[PDB]
């Protein structure tokens, strides 16, 4: 079977001071025991395959994110913002935070706007749809990966019928 | 040469042993080809995989194979995501290193990158093995180096409060059977500048920090535009046909 | 040994304030310095092997009575472990510590009018390897700074660049240059592993190679012997 | 016969070899790093009417926290860059800069101290030589656009021979009138208005008809190796900064008018690999130099 | 008068292990995946075995 | 190195590796020879339309080369046109100089 | 490049990347710096012996130079004395041609 | 003025366009890699009772099975190698092979077929022009070693012009007796018996005083890029064979002594930054064409 | 679009319509007539100041 993944696996959290002043994003992608005095790379392969459990990418799977997303109430936004994601409700927080302890003024609706719209889910020329999220590094490098070597073996069925066409007898 | 024959039969017994155990790796009807003259499942095996040194037979790379060697790549490239790194700085306290003040933590461990010099004169470097047969540890540790020629574990937890920056348990263990380096857990905290007493405390109360280059996880709020990753998502228009043949049975 | 095994500045510095004068120079005769002879290196070569005879070989060899005899034979057992035969320099000077010797004007010695190009081309600074060039940088800073010749130190590291790219980072006077200084002066040390007991081609080579082989059974059977003697004495 | 050179060409003075080393090169890429953000902090404090944004990028840059009273010089950064711009113009200028100091300010930001990642385009022409016979008149005018205007008197023709330099990749030639245009021991072709040429076939030669003046206007391209971060517009701007400040006034050098003019006549010499590779790092310099000035001017 | 500094926790850079110890590979933040030292049972006295 | 990484792998469709030469795929060489037909026509079209329409799908932008403008200093002087006696020479094309 | 990432940790003490070069790490540094003081007495002999020390422990393997030897073929004409009316001239090294 | 030559140095034929391609160049890097290891399973098989490895190492080159009656020619790859280094040498060659072959015997093996990741070292001595005065006489002789007797018969001393060219990186002048040499416009050192030079310096002169004549013996030493695979020892054998063989004799070549005198002759060339491309490649066919034959003689 | 329609929003206070010129509101009448003032003391100056 071909499995369907409905969330991203951001793997992102934010982490903020008492008084606001300081904040940071860490990804965590947890912590592996390293063993010296023997080759890196074998135990390298063994994390690997942990590693891919924990981001869903061991099996074949699509992604489906496409319907991961809500519109806004303004008129003139007809913009999908997309759920996934470290949410930037949580920078906005954050931000807003951070301007208290320096005494500046909150963010206004302007850059709000412009905040809260950074996620965002739009259509391509192909018909598959972009889900523009915060995420990982290494989370997206990884997940992005995984994705172009399953796809190589996703093929239209009228290519595979071609295939197959010269063992297919007469009975 | 003997050697030669003992490392390979003890090496072959523990793959044998490790590839049976649990869900075997091999399918039953396999096993049925090679026990078909009488020997054990075991043992059919374990012919067949001496023959197959030395093959030059192509085998073709499964995407499964690409996924976990991209990840190995990254493990191995990138230590600090996964919580570990490949040299350590202790230093004195009294000593002024350059560090990482982009998180505003109160005596940081962190540093982009670790001091090629020092006061105008390189660090000191000294490998784990090295170091644990050292019996002048005293003499060397009032200067200052970096361990390296290891493979380093450490954690961290950031705390939001304020206080003194310090590690959960003593730097080294000094035994007579060598030395070793403790755990590395990491207590960082933010920092208010003009607290006199938690400075007072970081300059007399810890006498030895202990650096490690800054992990690449961890990335400022200011820079959350660098968080912004791209996902792309087939068309919902698509239909999955898990049964693709193409003809009936007569019947 | 002791002088050879410290590996930092306050090291050093430290134990120059606790050794005598005494401990710098010899009483043996050895032979006079700068002789073209042939050695035996039965390790090597049949023929027998040349080489030259040096201040810094780490043998007693004769020195003058003059104040550059005295300076000389001081650098010499900070960079070789054994210092040069001066003859009768007197009770006076000999309970004084190396460190008074430099840095000091209650010494009665006017160490003024002191050419460092003239001493190093005596020493052999050509030879000697990095550490030996930086402690007899830092020998030639503390006579600098306590006769007021700072200039004459600079224009010396002026026309030797490459004693200039190691100079010493310390400032006589001031104690943070000295705590915060990260060079590294160790000519001997417990090393990891061992060395072989075979010779070697120089005599300095060779000599140096001897107190690195027993500096390991010095740290461990030195404490008692000396501790004996120690006993019912008054320290000079 | 009678020899006509370019004159920004002639007599290229001595650079610096001091703060050359892995070391120092790191130095001048965080400079430009830190530079770099310490405009785009001001732009956005101006933007939202708080100063804190460049507050911060202060801090980082001068190690010291901005202080009304004061005159914001840029700290010690500031300083360090301006003495090691000087350093690199001559020989004789001399280096202040501890190696201590360049060290600490290196460890700012983790930047790779590589100058050879990619490479810029310079348009000056290298006319190293033009020989005419008797009775003819050359004369060279311009280094981004050399105008050669030549002019024979004699009853026959004249063959001027052009020796641009052996460094410049392509070189494009264009006249007033069509003229010929070829090589030594080559055929001749038919008049045309525009040649392209490169400098390392050899040199060239034009005939001159008598009768009227031929301009030929040359304009080449020359490809030097600079560091990814390397921009033409802002190295141009620091250098007539560090000129008009005062930073390159040392006895027996030799003055340019642009940058380029500078890279391409150290090039055009002795051991003019080493010099280029110096002069690399100066212009990076003088664009962390051209940024940080404009935000904390003086 | 306020007491802002009079002392605390203090981080001690060593720790002495005052008894024999057998010898042993690295553990803690160094983990050593070779196998550990063999203990052989070598320079008998009288001839047991034999 | 992740992003440089990531951002290679989407121009090139090819992971970096060490020890080789990074050219930039098989994007790059489609873009070297689509720029030599633009210049003449005598210059082969040997890129497939497949290979160029499977490129463009690695972004979404609309193409449009109409949007905006440019300003070009180069000055045209088609012509001048003097008596017998006078000499006209015309020298630059961003400042034309005209000595007559 | 697995083998390779492994044979280059060992020598710089540091992971390749692809945006840095690669140097060969203190390694390449010690190596080039030692060359330079074998040749001539008048070279600095800066790198330090902490450094060798640490370089040593990388490898067990004996420093021993004199286990073997090798045949260099140069011809060493200390002096060809000549007399009067008589010209001697002495060309090349590896194989030398005395012209009389 | 008489002017004296490098006797290698003159008419650089042509060399082959074709097989310079991605493909063909993994064809090559994949043909050394399998001629090595017919090698070493050659002497594998040798040394012990089996010819396993030999037939094993023989199968993947040749695509067949060896055979005791059948003569171990080498297959298709033997012939596809022979004729692609026809093809290299002469533009005049015809191109046999086609490419639906060579990208068949490519895939093989999994080789980058990059050929500019590392460099050699070379020896020949490019001595471009030495110009002597009227009453003086010059000889030039050998590559490897470049002999340069000179006399002048003059009443007074004599300069003579030596010129090594632009792509050497270093000469190195031993004289019999001491003598006088410096650059253009310069002041003549003291007499020494060696000399060391940057070939880009410029012209240097030599003064030749009455009798006693000078002869100058010059090493020279040029930096290449070539793969990592490249040998020289077996490059220069191959060249020898492959001359012995024949694959070399066409209309309207030059030949060469060494591999080492055919590569700088095109490097001095115009054009010759590209023939240096294909005359690399060339050098690793005729490696693994040493290799192949000395397994497989015929 | 809807970026480009907050852009020119705010830049025009205008909403854009597909049947409309959209030639940039009364901003950009106000930077041509400052333009024009500028250059020439004889120039109207007629945008006022509120």
């Amino acid at each position: 079977e071909l499995i369907k993944v409905p969330t991203i696996p951001h793997n992102l959290v934010l982490i903020q001071s008492d008084n606001g002043k300081h904040a940071l994003i860490k990804e965590d992608l947890g912590q592996w025991p390293v063993e010296t005095g023997i080759s890196l790379v074998n135990q390298a392969g063994v994390f690997a395959v942990q590693l891919a459990n924990k981001l869903g990418i061991d099996k074949p799977f699509v992604l489906d994110a496409g319907s991961n997303y809500f519109t806004d109430t303004s008129f003139i936004d007809t913009r999908k913002y997309c759920t996934d994601g470290l949410s930037p409700r949580e920078i906005q927080k954050a931000l807003n935070r951070q301007r208290a302890y320096y005494d500046r003024p909150e963010l206004t609706i302007s850059e709000n706007k412009t905040l809260l719209s950074q996620s965002i889910i739009y259509p391509d020329a192909d018909g598959n749809d972009v889900s523009i999220i915060f995420s990982g590094a290494m989370s997206h490098a990884i997940f992005t990966y995984a994705q172009s070597q399953w796809n190589k073996n996703i093929i239209k069925l009228d290519d595979y019928i071609r295939e197959i066409t010269l063992t297919v007898p007469k009975q | 040469t003997s050697g030669s024959i003992i490392n390979h039969a003890n090496n072959l017994n523990k793959v044998i042993n490790h590839v049976f155990a649990d869900k075997p790796l091999i399918s039953e009807t396999m096993l049925k080809i090679l026990t078909i003259d009488g020997t054990t499942g075991k043992d059919g095996y374990r012919n067949w995989l001496d023959k197959l040194v030395g093959h030059n037979y192509p085998v073709y790379v499964e995407p499964v194979v690409n996924i976990m060697n991209f990840i190995s790549a990254r493990f191995v490239a990138d230590s600090s995501y996964f919580g570990y790194t490949n040299e350590i700085m202790i230093m004195p306290n009294h000593i002024n290193v350059p560090v990482d003040d982009r998180f505003g933590f109160r005596d940081s461990p962190f540093c982009t990158s670790l001091p090629r010099t020092i006061m105008g004169n390189d660090v000191r470097r000294i490998s784990y093995n090295v170091f644990s047969m050292m019996e002048d540890i005293d003499d060397v540790i009032s200067e200052g180096f970096i361990l390296y020629d290891a493979y380093f574990n450490f954690s961290y937890d950031i705390m939001t409060t304020d206080g003194v920056t310090r590690l959960k348990e003593d730097i080294l263990i000094v035994t007579d059977t060598g030395n070793d380096i403790k755990p590395i857990h990491f207590y960082i905290y933010f920092e208010n500048r003009n607290d006199k007493k938690l400075r007072y405390e970081s300059k007399m109360n810890v006498s030895y920090r202990l650096y490690i280059k800054t992990p690449a996880c961890l990335l400022p709020l200011s820079d959350y535009m660098r968080a912004q990753h791209d996902y792309v998502s087939p068309s919902s228009s698509r239909v999955y046909i898990k049964d693709p043949a193409v003809v009936y049975t007569r019947s | 040994m002791d002088v050879l095994s410290k590996g930092s500045l306050k090291e050093l510095l430290a134990h120059l304030e606790k050794t005598p004068l005494e401990e710098a120079i010899s009483y043996r005769i050895g032979t006079v310095p700068y002789q073209n002879v042939l050695i035996s290196r039965n390790e090597y070569y049949n023929q027998l092997y040349p080489d030259t005879t040096s201040l810094i070989d780490g043998v007693s060899r004769e020195g003058q009575r003059n104040v550059n005899g005295l300076i000389m034979s001081i650098i010499s057992y900070v960079v070789s472990g054994s210092g040069h035969y001066i003859p009768n320099i007197g009770f006076m000077l000999l309970r004084r510590s190396i460190l008074d010797i430099l840095t000091k004007h209650d010494t009665g010695l006017v160490t003024n009018n002191l050419n460092y190009g003239i001493i190093a081309r005596n020493l052999t600074v050509s030879k000697m390897n990095c550490e030996q060039r930086k402690r007899m940088l830092i020998c030639f800073k503390l006579l600098a700074y306590k006769d007021g010749n700072q200039n004459d130190y600079e224009i010396y590291l002026n026309q030797n660049i490459p004693l200039k790219q190691i100079a010493p980072n310390f400032i006589p006077g001031d104690m943070r240059t000295v705590i915060h200084n990260q060079d590294q002066l160790a000519i001997v040390g417990i090393p990891a592993y061992r060395l072989t007991q075979s010779t070697e081609l120089s005599i300095r080579d060779d000599n140096a190679k001897s107190y690195k082989l027993g500096y390991v059974d010095w740290y461990n059977s030195n404490s008692f012997l000396r501790e004996r003697s120690e006993f019912n004495l008054i320290r000079l | 016969a009678n020899r006509a050179t370019s004159a920004f060409l002639d007599n290229p003075h001595p650079v610096g070899v001091n703060y050359v080393d892995e070391g120092s090169r790191q130095f001048v890429a965080v400079a430009e790093l830190l530079a770099s953000k310490l405009i785009d902090s001001s732009r956005e404090s101006d933007e939202s009417n708080s100063d804190v944004p460049f507050v911060q990028a202060y801090s980082k840059f001068a190690d010291d926290n901005p202080r009304h009273l004061r005159v914001k010089t840029g700290g010690k950064m500031a300083n360090a860059l301006t003495n090691v711009i000087r350093s690199y113009y001559s020989i004789n200028a001399p280096a202040i800069v501890p190696q201590v100091e360049i060290d600490r300010l290196a460890s700012k930001a983790t930047v790779s101290g590589d100058m050879y990642n990619s490479y810029a385009i310079f348009n000056s022409v290298p006319i190293v030589e033009v020989l005419s016979p008797a009775r003819t008149t050359v004369s060279i005018v311009g280094s981004d656009r050399a105008d050669v205007t030549m002019l024979n008197t004699g009853a026959g023709a004249a063959n001027i021979t052009f020796n641009f330099g052996q460094i410049a990749e392509t070189v494009i030639l264009k006249g007033s009138v069509p003229f010929q245009l070829a090589r030594l021991n080559q055929p001749m072709p038919a008049a045309r208005f525009t040649y392209k040429l490169r400098p390392l076939d050899g040199p060239f030669i034009v005939v001159l008809p008598v009768g009227n003046p031929l301009v030929i206007s040359a304009t080449a391209a020359t490809r030097i190796q600079v560091p990814l971060a390397f921009n033409k517009a802002l190295v141009e701007s620091g250098f007539q900064t560090a000129m008009n400040d005062g930073l390159f006034d040392i006895q027996n050098v030799n003055y340019y008018s642009s940058f380029d003019e500078f890279i391409i006549s150290q090039y055009h010499a002795q051991d003019g690999i080493n010099r280029v590779s110096t002069c690399v790092i100066l212009g990076l310099a003088l664009q962390a130099y051209d940024q940080m000035r404009r935000a904390l001017p003086v | 008068g306020e007491i802002i500094y009079d002392g605390g926790l203090s981080s001690k850079l060593a720790d002495v292990v005052d008894k024999t110890t057998e010898p042993h590979n690295a553990d803690g933040a160094v983990k050593d995946g070779r196998i550990a030292p063999v203990k052989l049972d070598l320079e008998k006295q009288k001839l047991d075995k034999l």
